[PDB]
RNA sequence: CCCGGCGAGGGGAGUGAAAAAGAACCUGAAACCGUGUACGUACAAGCAGUGGGAGCACGCUUAGGCGUGUGACUGCGUACC
RNA sequence: UGUAACGGGGCUAAACCAUGCACCGAAGCUGCGGCAGCGACGCUUAUGCGUUGUUGGGUAGGGGAGCGUUCUGUAAGCCUGCGAAGGUGUGCUGUGAGGCAUGCUGGAGGUAUCAGAAGUGCGAAUGCUGACAUAAGUAACGAUAAAGCGGGUGAAAAGCCC
């Protein structure tokens, strides 16, 4: 805190309390006790904490029917208006897809859409496997998934 | 009239026509009980005095309503000595209404 | 399975103490430090 | 000399009690001129018992 | 139901009158109080006055045992720093005979507003006579 | 029909003001006017100024006619304090409260 | 974060001082007095709950004691009566026949009076 | 208006004004 | 427009969704100070309450009596840290 | 300092001794109802369900289980100008921290659930800051060099001007 180090008034003799420092968490514009800092909050996962908890929850999405696995997903030009069309007619609106692929088209037309979220299989994530309503895989996706989780 | 009966633990002066809140009873809302042991039965200078309780007398009543009580709260403070509790309580009754002495 | 289903295992996660919140937490004003000691002083205590 | 507790709002409001005013009786009115007064002191325009007794 | 307690608006109280001639004080003492606080009564309530009106005569006739009539001290203090003063049993009863009985009575009443109008109720005579014949009052022998 | 007059921050204490005001509670105005001609307080001459443009508000903005017209309410609340600083001896300092009032006088009918 | 706490010691506050209504002076205006004196409150009332079962049966045994001796015995020989002829009336039933019904209060002193002779 | 310095340091006892009013008879 | 000192301040009128948004201006708690109404209080002694409890006033109601406020008198009772 | 060495009144028993029968008398015991803990036993445990005993004063201190607050996800969801938060009341409810509904004010934000993180709960520290009391409408109004009158001005003159 901005300021001196010096007793406001002397120790005893007045009568007031004891005091030794301005900038005493107990006064107005004095320190904060036990200020912060800027800390890590990051933790560690073990790797096979992480895959038996990816193998989990794909599990959990077959079971609730939550899965959808289609051979290929493309859109031909990068419009959103061509994917919310696939995507009425897919009967999504609250969808993931990952893709084994780069696909730009996909991705731009995708941009724009909060409820739809377009990933690489690499780039996949427990947060949006149980964030998403639906979550469409391709099968090529799902080959590198297996590969990836044994 | 009058009589003179026991219920949950205590007794009850009443009169015919009278509601009397009980303790709680094991007995539906609708019900009839039948309280046989009576301790007194006056009728206007025709008293009988159950001697460990009168014989032929039994009195029956109907149970109006079951329900609990004002709430009160247990204060205990032992003072200089860092200690209190609070504690609420909620006594369950059964308001019955006597439907009649027969003596 | 939602966001909003997610529960630990029991016993995981334990609440932890905290000191000189009431009487009726247990750890009252001292916060099993006691009275009047060496122990009971902010950084009090001796060395191994 | 000086107290140790504060006195009452209560005590405040009794010493009081004697502190209130007493408004005037009545007004006397000059006999010639018809105006109020108090007794035994001239008006304002200066009658007293009828006469004039000072101009202004 | 609750208990019964007595109302002063319905409370009936009557008026007796008791020769204290040769009685001894004290046992006519916790009588009177007794009858004044009406503990004689079923339907006796602790702060409600339901004790009966009270005529005491002869009450310079009353009688002490032992020596108690010359032994016995009624001492009292003025509220001066001297003021402790002293007065025997037979100096009372020449000089005004009638706080005696009050005196008994008033340490066998409870202390309070309802203990004094208790004792408002006890009417005390030297003599033999009462000029409280219009309240029609009643014999009563202790 | 009540009418109201206020002269609020009044400079004066609200204890010294009210010892004036209770004198004239429901009172009718022309005696109220003679008790604070002839009352000898700085609070008479405030409360003599309120309570005449209170009958003159209830004459012009309402339509009252004066001599039926009666003090059904007065009362004098604390207004804010403005605060000075006097120096006493050995360097002491003490702070003075310079009180205020919020006159309000309510004439009517009924 | 930063919980800035107003809103919770003004209900905490207001909890008490609602339960501080109608005491004196500062004790219905003041938290650091009505606090003080809502606890006092809860310890006399605890007490005064056991009290209550005293303070009625005394008054409850005054008044046998008092109309038994207007019929001429005691109250502790008309326990005694009332045990020897079993009668399991308890005091508050005693004390309420012997106000409102004074007959069957004359015959429980006869069937006592009987039992002990 | 500009009404400062009235209880800033109390200087009202940094006068700390000799105190031991010849009582050291507590000795 | 009016009272007022060609004041301060206020009452209208007017603006505005709102002036209990009027510049001492969002919301405006508490301490503190008032006005009004109900009850109690001038023979009465103490942590000021609690348990009981008359009476009074006010609402409801099928009168059943419940509530609400006050609290004469009375048992017990010497704050917190 | 005052009775002042039965608690008092008072007592010749209302004192003492002996025996006896009554009764009063505690939050003890019993009765009725309710909660919880720990053990038995059995179930067929939803891993807790009957019965069953028994336990339940408590500082330092140890252990267990919770309420509520702010923020993040759930939430581009839900509630909300047909009135949010906040303020003030009332009623109901829970063993408690608390909770819910609603009247009035207010006039725009709030947030379930399940998880997560804490600047997470104040009456005290001769605590800090601001506001308001008290004493109290009391003390004082600063050299005991001294004032009085007329006229004027002015809303008003002991204090201004002549
Ligand atoms: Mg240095
Ligand atoms: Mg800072
Ligand atoms: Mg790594
Ligand atoms: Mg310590
Ligand atoms: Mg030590
Ligand atoms: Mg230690
Ligand atoms: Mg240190
Ligand atoms: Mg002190
Ligand atoms: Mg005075
Ligand atoms: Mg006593
Ligand atoms: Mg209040
Ligand atoms: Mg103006
Ligand atoms: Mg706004
Ligand atoms: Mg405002
Ligand atoms: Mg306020
Ligand atoms: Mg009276
Ligand atoms: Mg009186
Ligand atoms: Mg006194
Ligand atoms: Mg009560
Ligand atoms: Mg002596
Ligand atoms: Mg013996
Ligand atoms: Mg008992
Ligand atoms: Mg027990
Ligand atoms: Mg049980
Ligand atoms: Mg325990
Ligand atoms: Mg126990
Ligand atoms: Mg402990
Ligand atoms: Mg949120
Ligand atoms: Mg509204
Ligand atoms: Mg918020
Ligand atoms: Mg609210
Ligand atoms: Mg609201
Ligand atoms: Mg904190
Ligand atoms: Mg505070
Ligand atoms: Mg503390
Ligand atoms: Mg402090
Ligand atoms: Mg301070
Ligand atoms: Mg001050
Ligand atoms: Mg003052
Ligand atoms: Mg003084
Ligand atoms: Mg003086
Ligand atoms: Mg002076
Ligand atoms: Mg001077
Ligand atoms: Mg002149
Ligand atoms: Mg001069």
């Amino acid at each position: 805190v901005t300021g001196s180090g010096k007793k406001p008034w002397r120790q005893k003799g007045t009568g007031r309390a004891r005091s030794g420092s301005i900038k005493s968490p107990i006064w107005r514009s004095g320190g904060v006790t036990f200020a912060a800092r800027p800390q890590d909050h990051s933790q560690k996962v073990n790797k096979k904490m992480y895959r038996g908890a990816l193998k989990s929850i794909l599990s959990e999405l077959v079971r609730q029917d939550r899965l959808i696995v289609v051979e290929k997903f493309s859109v031909e030009a990068p419009k959103t208006k061509l994917l919310a069309q696939k995507l009425k007619d897919m009967a999504l609106e609250d969808v993931l897809i990952i893709t084994g692929e780069l696909d730009e088209n996909l991705f731009l037309a995708a941009r724009n859409l909060h409820k739809v979220d377009v990933r690489d299989a690499t780039g996949i994530d427990p947060v949006s496997l149980i964030a998403f309503d639906k979550v469409v895989m391709t099968a090529d996706a799902v080959k590198q998934v297996e590969e990836m989780l044994a | 009239m009058y009589a003179v009966f026991q219920s949950g633990g205590k007794q009850h002066r009443v009169s015919e026509g009278q509601t009397v809140r009980l303790e709680k009873l094991d007995i539906a809302t609708g019900e009839t009980v039948e309280f046989a042991e009576v301790l007194m039965i006056a009728n206007g200078e025709e008293v009988k005095i159950g001697v460990p309780f009168v014989d032929g007398g039994v009195i029956k009543a109907e149970v109006v309503a079951h329900g609990r009580g004002e709430k009160v709260k247990i204060v205990k403070f032992r003072r200089r000595k860092h200690y209190r509790k609070q504690q609420g309580h909620r006594q369950w009754f059964t308001d019955v209404k006597i439907t009649g002495i027969s003596a | 399975m939602r966001l909003n289903t997610l529960s630990p295992a029991e016993g995981s996660k334990k609440a932890g103490k905290r000191l000189g919140r009431g009487i009726g937490s247990g750890l009252g004003k001292t916060g099993g430090r006691g009275h009047k000691g060496q122990k009971s002083r902010s950084g009090g205590g001796v060395r191994r | 000399a000086v107290q140790q507790n504060k006195p009452t709002r209560s005590k405040r409001g009794m010493r009081r009690s004697h502190d209130a005013l007493t408004a005037v009786t009545s007004l006397s009115v000059d006999k010639t001129s018809g105006e109020k007064h108090l007794r035994h002191h001239i008006t304002a325009d200066g009658y007293y018992r009828g006469r004039k007794v000072i101009a202004k | 139901m609750k208990t019964f307690t007595a109302k002063p608006e319905t409370v009936k109280r009557d008026w007796y009158v008791v020769d204290a001639t040769g009685k001894t004080l004290g046992r006519l003492a916790t009588e009177l109080a007794r009858r004044l606080r009406g503990k004689h009564k079923a339907e006796y309530t602790p702060h409600v006055d339901t004790g009966d009106y009270i005529i005491v005569l002869n009450a310079d006739k009353v009688a002490v045992t032992g020596n108690k009539r010359t032994d016995k001290v009624y001492y009292h203090h003025t509220g001066h720093i001297g003021g402790i003063k002293q007065a025997t049993f037979e100096e009372m009863i020449a000089r005004r005979p009638e706080r005696v009985i009050e005196i008994a009575v008033k340490g066998m009443l409870p202390k309070g507003p309802l203990g004094r109008a208790m004792f408002r109720k006890l009417k005390v005579y030297a003599g033999n006579e009462h000029n409280h014949a219009a309240q029609q009052p009643q014999v009563l022998d202790i | 029909m009540e009418t109201i007059a206020k002269h609020r921050h009044a400079r004066s204490s609200a204890q010294k003001v009210r010892l004036v005001a209770d004198l004239i509670r429901g009172k009718k105005v022309s005696q109220a006017l003679d008790i604070l001609t002839y009352t000898n307080k700085k609070a008479a001459v405030l409360v003599k100024k309120v309570l005449e443009s209170a009958i003159a508000n209830a004459e012009h903005n309402d339509g009252a006619d004066i001599d039926d017209l009666k003090v059904t309410k007065i009362f004098v609340d604390e207004g804010p304090s403005m605060k000075r600083i006097m120096p006493r001896a050995k360097g002491r300092a003490d702070r003075i409260l310079k009180r205020t009032s919020h006159i309000t006088v309510v004439v009517s009918d009924r | 974060a930063r919980v800035k706490r107003g809103v919770i010691a003004r209900a905490r506050h207001k909890k008490i001082l609602k339960q501080a209504k109608g005491y004196y002076g500062a004790r219905s205006r003041v938290y650091r007095v009505a606090f003080q004196a809502v606890i006092k409150a809860g310890q006399y009332a605890y007490r005064d709950r056991r009290q209550r079962k005293r303070q009625f049966r005394q008054l409850w045994i005054a008044r046998i004691n008092a109309a038994a001796r207007q019929n001429g015995i005691s109250y502790s020989k008309f326990i005694n009566g009332l045990k020897k002829a079993s009668v399991e009336i308890d005091r508050k039933i005693l004390a309420d026949i012997a106000v409102f019904d004074k007959v069957a209060f004359t015959a429980l002193v006869e069937k006592a009076k009987a039992a002990l002779a | 208006m500009s009404g400062k310095m009235t209880g800033i340091v109390k200087w009202f006892n940094a006068d700390k004004g000799f105190g031991f009013i010849t009582p050291d008879d507590g000795s």
